[PDB]
């Protein structure tokens, strides 16, 4: 599923992410177009060896388990196809685990090489929730 | 099962030479364009003229949504054929008028019916205003 921006910042809102960790709605959106364009079902197969999985992108080699990577932690205690729903629970859900890890979301390069720092409520402005 | 991602389709020789041989002539080719990488989400069937093609996808890693690749395979693996979509960092009206702000590189030299199927597909994006 390809959300649209809108539609995915209204259901990112449902499930609790804006202000999440002190985490304005808008850097959560931002994140996701550039990681995977707000679809559900991409993966990539990382420069680390393993593979990123749905809106977030989320790794198989810390975060969920795909059977494939040696060493998976699975931390979100989780297996990557749930990631890859058209419902985004279980992204939300591993995503406050990997935002709270310590880092916040630094742990997403993209968001902060391409989002911190930028004018984020930007990816909501328009969408009147 | 899902069906085929773009690593999955190049995995087999067919497909896998008409992808080398799509790039035979165009010069400058964008490294992840040229090996396949990024996110890439389940390919679809489709038919043109009662020809048969694979529609495959992908993007530039952490630049997904700017930098993006659909792949039009033809069924009976006699050639592929590419379109490259280039949007500029500019998250204000490009995100309300993306086609007016990208840069389009075709692959293969698709048939006008082709190209017309190549973008058909990109403007099914529900962000494609």
């Amino acid at each position: 599923k390809v959300f649209g921006r809108c539609e995915l910042a209204a259901a990112m809102k449902r499930h609790g992410l804006d202000n999440y960790r002190g985490y304005s709605l808008g850097n959560w959106v931002c994140a996701a177009k550039f990681e995977s364009n707000f679809n559900t079902q991409a993966t990539n197969r990382n420069t680390d060896g393993s593979t990123d999985y749905g809106i977030l992108q989320i790794n198989s080699r810390w975060w969920c388990n795909d059977g494939r990577t040696p060493g998976s932690r699975n931390l979100c205690n989780i297996p990557c196809s749930a990631l890859l729903s058209s419902d985004i629970t279980a992204s939300v859900n591993c995503a406050k685990k990997i935002v709270s890890d310590g880092n916040g979301m630094n742990a997403w390069v993209a968001w902060r090489n391409r989002c911190k720092g930028t004018d984020v409520q930007a990816w909501i402005r328009g969408c009147r929730l | 099962e899902e069906q085929p991602r773009l690593f999955e389709l190049l995995g087999q020789p067919g497909y896998k030479a008409t992808w080398h041989a799509m790039f035979k002539g165009e010069s400058d080719v964008p490294k992840w364009v040229s090996d396949a990488s990024g996110p890439s989400s389940p390919s679809t069937s489709l038919s043109l003229e009662g020809q048969p093609y694979v529609l495959a996808n992908s993007c530039k890693p952490h630049d997904c949504g700017n930098n993006r690749l659909l792949v039009a395979f033809r069924g009976d693996k006699s050639a592929a054929y590419g379109l490259q979509v280039s949007l500029p960092d500019e998250p204000a009206e490009v995100m309300q008028t993306p086609s007016k702000y990208a840069t389009y590189r075709w692959y293969g030299e698709p048939s006008r019916q082709v190209r017309e199927l190549l973008m058909k597909q990109l403007e099914s994006d529900p962000n494609w205003k």
